[PDB]
RNA sequence: UUGGCGGAAAGGCCUUGGGUGCUUGCUGGCGAAUUGCAAUGUCAUUUUGCGUGGGGAUAAAUCAUUUGUAUACGACUUAGA
RNA sequence: GCCCUGAAAAUGGAUGGCGCUCAAGCGUGUUACCUAUACUCUACCGUCAGGGUUGAUAUGAUGCCCUGACGAGUAGGCAGGCGUGGAGGUCAGUGACGAAGCCUAGACCGUAAGGUCGGGUCGAACGGCCUCUAGUGCAGAUCUUGGUGGUAGUAGCAAAUA
RNA sequence: AGAACUGGCGAUGCGGGAUGAACCGAACGUAGAGUUAAGGUGCCGGAAUACACGCUCAUCAGACACCACAAAAGGUGUUAG
RNA sequence: GAAAUUGUUGAAAGGGAAGGGCAUUUGAUCAGACA
C-alpha cells in the first residue's frame, strides 16, 4: 500500500485466501459432496449418470428435492426395469 | 486392443470460436470467417483468436481414429454391425442415438459374438 | 405442484405457495430474504416487528435512492424499509405454511425456512396518458412467492469416510521402515 | 512485561501479525 | 444403415517392423568409476550414503556395498549416473565378485544367501577399510551439501 | 548431520521472453553460486524440481513436484534455460527450485 | 544466500541501491533497507532540491487529493525510486515490493542483525572523487520530513549501545585468538595447516 | 531458577544456580538390507478445532423511548432500571 | 570537442518511467550475450510439379506409391465441401423397451462449415446414401413482428384553502 | 511549384523504433530445435552495473534526428590542436 | 416449452472495466485397457 509500504498486503490477502479456500474445500470434502475416488465403490466413471435413476434407487433403498423424479420417469423406470427382469428370467 | 497407430497428436486442441460469440447470445459459437475488410481477426493481428487454415490439418495416418485406435462406425441393426466383421482392429461401432434399448442389447450380443468394439455399451441400460 | 430447489426432507417439511400475487416482486424478494434461514417463530415475531416500525427490512438489491435508517444497523446495512404489502403476503405465506407443518405433525418450534423463493409473475398490463398524446405502461411487477419449512433436526457429521490411499513402492517401504524403526 | 493481561495481550498480537503475514517489523 | 459401408478399407495384416540397425555396444563407464572407488550415492533409499564399488554389472549398473557392517548400506545396484565418484579407492582385490550378476539380483523376509555374501564380501573389504586411518568413520557418515558449497567448483 | 541436502537451491526468474512476448515453453532459473556461462556448464542436463506444496493429500503426500531439466545457459551471468514437462506457472517467479547432482558426470 | 538481507543504507546511491534492491525482491530475495537517511544521491545538494521540488510540483490540479503523493521521509524517497523500477501495478510488482522493508534509523530488531553494503551502488566505490552529492537526510529535512532529529538522537544512543556491545566482543574475540594461538602449534594444528585450514 | 539491561517497532540480549540428557575429544560391540537401479519421497511450525484434565473470569453494544449543543435521511450529542 | 547562454508563456508530467554523473551521458574499439511469423534441419497439413502403377491369389484409377518445391492477400476467378424445406429411388433404415424437438462445464470425429454419442426432458413421428428441386444458411439494413432488460422501486402521484 | 523515372502503402500480418499510415528489419501453413536480423543488455525488460581509450558537471545536462532551426555569435568552463 | 430476462441454491472472482490469445498452477469434474 502507500500508507503502510511495510506491511505486506497483497501477500498476506493471498496467504488469507489459500487458507480459507482449501478450508472451505476440505468442508465440503469431509461433508462428502464432492464425489468419491474413482476406484471407489460408490464411483459411476465409465457407466451412465442419471439423476432419475439415482433418485429411483434412492427411492427404493428405502432429502434432496431439486433433483426430482417425476411420476412420469418413475413409472417409464419401473416399466424398463420390469422388461430388463424379463431378459434376465429368459437369461436364467 | 487395435491396429497399430503412432501418437495421435491434434495440432490444434481448442475449438475454433467465432469472434464474438463470447460478447453477444445473437453471435453463435460455430466459426465464421470474418469478413471485414478491417477486421483484426481476419487481418491476422498479434493477440486475437486463430482461424481455421490446412495447416491444422491432422496426420493422414491417424485422421480418423477415436483414443482407443478405431475408426468409428455408426451402427443401427445388427445387419449394419455385420460389415465390420472382418475390419474388427480398424473400426469400432457406434450405436446411433436412437436405437431402442431392447434392439441395443440385441446389438450387444451380435456384437460381443463378433468380437467388434462397441463405443458405447453403456447407453439406454438401465437394469 | 413443481417448487424451486428444494434440499430437506419432504416427511419433516412444509410448503406455501402464492402465486399471481398482486404484491411488488422487488420489495418481496427483499422481505423474503430478510426470513431467509430464519426460525419460523422468530421469523413471524420479526415480521410483526416490521409492520410495527420497530425493525426494517434490509432492502440489499432492489435499493437505489432507497432512504438510509438506523434500524438496518442490527443487518450491517444503511439502506432498509418496511414493506408492509409484501410482509403481510409473506406473513399470510408463513401461517399457512405453518398450519400445513401442523397438518403433518411437525414440532413447531424446530420449524425454520429451509427455502423461501420469489420471482416475477405476469406483469398487470397497465397503461398511462403522458404529454403530447403519448401512452406509456403503468405495469405491475406481481410476485411467484413459495417457501419450504423444516423442522431443525440434530444431525452431526463427525468420522466420516476415508479414501483408500494408492502408495507407489517407494511410499510403502518408507512407512515399513517408519514403523520398523520407531512406532 | 508490563503485567499478564499486556503480556498475553502483546504476544497474542505479534503471533497473529506473524501468522497473517502482516508485521511492519518483521516478515 | 447410420452411416454407409466406405468404398475402401484397410488390410487387416499388420505389417512387420524394419530390420534395426542398432547394436547393443557395450557401455562407456567414465574415468572417474574404477573399482575399489568411494561413491556417493545421490539418490534413493541411501541418499547420501559413501559406499564402494566393486563390480560393473551386466545391465550398466554398479555393484556396491556400504560396507554394510559400516553404515547399513549392503550388496545393491545403483545407477552409474546416480553416483558421484571421488577420489578414495580401497583395493579390491581381496573380493570375488564373480558371483554377483543381473540374474542375482531379479525379485519376482531377505534370502539367507544375501546374508552370507554381504558377510563374506564385507569382512574382506573391512581389511582394506581399517588400512587407512579415517576410510570407516568418512563411509560410515552421510554427505550433504553445505551453506555455500558449489559442486561445479568442488573436487571429489 | 543438521543438514540434509543434495541439490543446489535455485530461483525460478521468469519464462523466456521478449520485451513484449513471454514463451513459457522455456523458464529461466538462477542458480546459486554459479556466476558465469562456463560455471553454468556443470549443471546442463541435471534435474530440477519444483518442489510446492498443497492442500488434498494426494496420492500419499501433500507436497507436489514439478520435474525438469536444465537445457543450457543464458547470458553472461549464469542463467540457465530450463524446461519442465508441465510448465512452470507464472506465480513462482521468485520461488525456490532444487537442481539436483544427477545425472553425474562426476 | 541469506533469508532476509539488511542492507545498510548510509554512503549508497539512491538509483544505483535501488536497481540492485529491486532485482533483488524480484528474484524472490528478501531486503531490509536501514540508516535511510544517510543514503546518497550525485549531484549538488541544490539540484537534487530543485529536482525534488519539479517532482512536488506535480499534483492532480482538480483535487490534490488524488494526485501524485510527494512522501517526505528518506525512506519513502528511496521506495518512490525503488517503485519506478518495479511494475508494481501488477500483482508480481506488489508481490515482490512487499519483500521489502525500508526504515529511517535502525530500529529492531536490525540494530542486533548484521548490515550489509551493495558495493556497486556504493558512492565511495562508485562516485568518482571531487564530485558533489546529497545526503537523502538533509534533502528530506529541507523537503518537510520532521524527524530528522529524532533519527540523529536515536542513532547516537544506538551507537552508545552498539558500542558497548563491541568493546566485549572484541574483549572476547581476545581471549579466542590467544586460545586459538596458544593451540597453534599442536599436533591437530599443524594438520589443519596441511589442509589450509 | 538468579540478577541486570533493552520503549524506535523495546517482545530481545546478557547472566546465577542446581536438575536431567547428549557429547564425534578417544577407543570398542550390535543393528541397518527387500524403498528391489531414481521418482521432494514428506522429517518445520502454521494455526483453528471434535475432544483429552487443571486453572482464571462473571460485560456491553444496537434497535425502540428520550435530548437538541446536531440534523435532509443516516449520522451527531444527551437522558432513562 | 564537450559544457553554459543562444527566449517562451500559461491544469500537473515526462530521454517511455525510475533514475543515472571515472554514467545508466557523449565519441570510438573489442568481444560476449538477448530476441522475430526471417535463415538451417526435422516432423505434420494442403497445393503444385515430376516419375511409377491394369499386377492379381485382389477392393477405391478422379485409387495407390515414390520424389521435390512451395504456402501473405481486398476486388475478383477457379475448385472441393458442410447445412436446410420438399420429390424419385434404396437401406425389407430408426421409432411408445420412446420419433422429432429442447436442455446439458458428459464424450468423440473434422482445419472448418459441421457431424457423432451419453444423461435429462419429451411424447409420435424421423434419418443415412444416390439423385431431383428450391421461398435453402444472418450480427447488423435508425431492418419487420413479438418478447425482455438496465434505468428503477427511480422521475413522479405538490393546481382547484381542509 | 511542373516534368520523368523508380520504390513504399492500397490488399499486409510479424521483430524493432516506449507509442504510431510514411522509419529500421523481415519469402506469413501447424509445430520442435538451433541461429540471427533491426534494436538492444542498470531496473522496469530477455541480455555484460563487460573490458578499453578519452571528453563532460549543466541553479531543470544529455541520452535525438544535424550540407534542420532558434544557430551568427556570447563565456576569466574544460580539453586537444 | 428455447433465448433474452429473473428468483433461490452451490461454487468462485472482484483495490476505478468486462471480454479475448498462449502457457501452466490450483479446485471441481470426466472418458478409455489388458504381454
Amino acid at each position: 500500500s502507500k500508507n503502510s509500504i511495510n506491511r505486506p498486503k497483497l501477500t498476506s490477502n493471498l496467504h488469507h485466501k489459500v487458507h480459507s479456500l482449501n478450508k472451505k474445500r476440505a468442508q465440503r470434502e469431509r461433508a462428502g459432496l464432492l464425489k468419491p475416488a474413482r476406484s471407489s465403490v460408490n464411483s459411476k466413471s465409465g457407466e451412465i449418470k442419471s439423476v432419475a435413476l439415482d433418485l429411483y434407487f434412492q427411492n427404493k433403498k428405502n432429502s434432496i428435492t431439486t433433483r426430482t423424479l417425476s411420476k412420469k420417469r418413475a413409472k417409464k423406470i419401473e416399466r424398463n426395469l420390469k422388461y430388463a427382469t424379463q431378459r434376465k428370467l429368459l437369461v436364467d | 486392443a487395435s491396429l497399430p497407430h503412432p501418437k495421435i497428436v491434434k495440432k490444434h486442441t481448442k475449438k475454433f470460436k467465432r469472434h464474438h460469440s463470447d460478447r453477444y447470445h445473437r453471435v453463435a459459437e460455430n466459426w465464421r470467417k470474418q469478413k471485414g475488410i478491417d477486421s483484426v481477426v481476419r487481418r491476422r493481428f498479434r493477440g486475437n483468436i486463430s482461424q481455421p487454415k490446412i495447416g491444422y490439418g491432422s496426420n493422414k495416418k491417424t485422421k480418423f481414429l477415436s483414443p482407443s485406435g478405431h475408426k468409428t462406425f455408426l451402427v443401427a441393426n445388427v445387419k449394419d454391425l455385420e460389415t465390420l466383421t472382418m475390419h474388427t482392429k480398424t473400426y469400432a461401432a457406434e450405436i446411433a442415438h436412437n436405437i431402442s434399448a431392447k434392439n441395443r442389447v440385441v446389438i450387444l450380443a451380435r456384437a460381443k459374438a463378433l468380437g467388434i468394439k462397441v463405443t458405447n455399451p453403456k447407453g439406454r441400460l438401465a437394469l | 405442484a413443481r417448487y424451486g430447489a428444494t434440499s430437506t426432507n419432504p416427511a419433516k417439511s412444509a410448503s406455501a405457495r402464492g402465486s399471481y400475487l398482486r404484491v411488488s416482486f422487488k420489495n418481496t424478494r427483499e422481505t423474503a430474504q430478510a426470513i431467509n434461514g430464519w426460525e419460523l417463530t422468530k421469523a413471524q415475531k420479526y415480521l410483526e416487528q416490521v409492520l410495527d416500525h420497530q425493525r426494517a427490512i434490509p432492502f440489499r438489491r432492489f435499493n437505489s435512492s432507497i432512504g438510509r435508517t438506523a434500524q438496518g444497523k442490527e443487518f450491517g446495512v444503511t439502506k432498509a424499509r418496511w414493506p408492509a404489502k409484501s410482509v403481510k403476503f409473506v406473513q399470510g405465506l408463513l401461517q399457512n405454511a405453518a398450519a400445513n407443518a401442523e397438518a403433518k405433525g411437525l414440532d413447531a418450534t424446530k420449524l425454520y425456512v429451509s427455502h423461501i423463493q420469489v420471482n416475477q409473475a405476469p406483469k398487470q398490463r397497465r397503461r398511462t396518458y403522458r404529454a403530447h398524446g403519448r401512452i406509456n405502461k403503468y405495469e405491475s411487477s406481481p410476485s411467484h412467492i413459495e417457501l419450504v419449512v423444516t423442522e431443525k433436526e440434530e444431525a452431526v457429521a463427525k468420522a466420516a469416510e476415508k479414501k483408500v490411499v494408492r502408495l507407489t513402492s517407494r511410499q510403502r517401504g518408507r512407512i515399513a521402515a517408519q514403523k520398523r524403526i520407531a512406532a | 512485561w508490563r503485567d499478564g493481561r499486556h503480556h498475553t495481550y502483546k504476544k497474542a498480537k505479534l503471533m497473529k501479525q506473524s501468522k497473517k503475514k502482516t508485521s511492519f517489523t518483521r516478515f | 444403415s447410420a452411416q454407409k459401408a466406405p468404398k475402401w478399407y484397410p488390410s487387416e495384416d499388420v505389417a512387420a517392423l524394419k530390420k534395426t540397425r542398432k547394436a547393443a555396444r557395450p557401455q562407456k563407464l567414465r574415468a572417474s568409476l574404477v573399482p575399489g572407488t568411494v561413491l556417493i550415492l545421490l539418490a534413493g533409499r541411501f541418499r547420501g550414503k559413501r559406499v564402494v564399488y566393486l563390480k560393473h554389472l551386466e545391465d550398466n549398473t554398479l555393484l556396491i556395498s556400504g560396507p554394510f557392517k559400516v553404515n547399513g548400506v549392503p550388496l545393491r545396484r545403483v545407477n552409474a549416473r546416480y553416483v558421484i565418484a571421488t577420489s578414495t579407492k580401497v583395493s579390491v582385490e581381496g573380493v570375488n565378485v564373480e558371483k554377483f550378476n543381473v540374474e542375482y539380483f531379479a525379485k519376482e523376509e531377505i534370502k539367507a544367501e544375501r546374508v552370507e555374501d554381504q558377510k563374506v564380501v564385507d569382512k574382506a573389504l573391512i581389511a582394506e577399510i581399517k588400512k587407512t586411518p579415517l576410510l570407516k568413520q568418512y563411509l560410515s557418515a552421510s554427505f550433504s551439501l553445505k551453506n555455500g558449497d558449489k559442486p561445479h567448483m568442488l573436487k571429489f | 548431520a543438521e543438514s540434509h541436502r543434495l541439490y543446489v537451491k535455485g530461483k525460478h526468474l521468469s519464462y523466456q521472453r521478449s520485451k513484449r512476448v513471454n514463451n513459457p515453453n522455456v523458464s529461466l532459473i538462477k542458480i546459486e553460486g554459479v556466476a558465469t556461462p562456463q560455471d553454468a556448464q556443470f549443471y546442463l542436463g541435471k534435474r530440477i524440481a519444483y518442489v510446492y506444496r498443497a492442500s488434498k493429500e494426494v496420492r500419499g503426500s501433500k507436497i507436489r513436484v514439478m520435474w525438469g531439466k536444465v537445457t543450457r545457459t543464458h547470458g553472461n551471468s549464469g542463467v540457465v534455460r530450463a524446461t519442465f514437462r508441465n510448465n512452470l506457472p507464472a506465480k513462482t517467479f521468485g520461488a525456490s527450485v532444487r537442481i539436483f547432482l544427477y545425472p553425474s558426470n562426476i | 544466500v541469506e533469508p532476509v538481507v539488511v542492507i545498510d543504507g548510509k554512503g549508497h546511491l539512491v538509483g544505483r541501491l535501488a536497481s540492485v534492491v529491486a532485482k533483488q525482491l524480484l528474484n524472490g530475495q528478501k531486503i531490509v533497507v536501514v540508516r535511510a537517511e544517510e543514503l546518497n544521491i550525485s549531484g549538488e545538494f541544490f539540484r537534487n532540491k530543485l529536482k525534488y521540488h519539479d517532482f512536488l510540483r506535480k499534483a492532480t490540479a482538480f483535487n490534490k487529493t488524488r494526485g501524485p503523493f510527494h512522501f517526505r521521509a528518506p525512506s519513502r524517497i528511496f521506495y518512490k525510486a525503488l517503485r519506478g523500477m518495479v511494475s508494481h501495478k501488477t500483482a508480481r510488482g506488489k508481490a515482490a515490493l512487499e519483500r521489502l522493508k525500508v526504515f529511517e534509523g535502525i530500529p529492531p530488531p536490525y540494530d542486533k542483525k548484521k548490515r550489509v553494503v551493495v558495493p556497486q551502488a556504493l558512492r565511495v566505490l562508485r562516485l568518482k572523487p571531487g564530485r558533489k552529492y546529497t545526503t537523502l537526510g538533509k534533502l528530506s529535512t529541507s523537503v518537510g520530513w520532521k524527524y530528522e532529529d529524532v533519527v540523529a538522537k536515536l542513532e547516537a544512543k544506538r551507537k552508545v549501545s552498539s558500542a558497548e556491545y563491541y568493546a566485549k566482543k572484541r574483549a572476547f574475540t581476545k581471549k579466542v585468538a590467544s586460545a586459538n594461538a596458544t593451540a597453534a602449534e599442536s599436533d591437530v594444528a599443524k594438520q589443519l595447516a596441511a589442509l589450509g585450514y
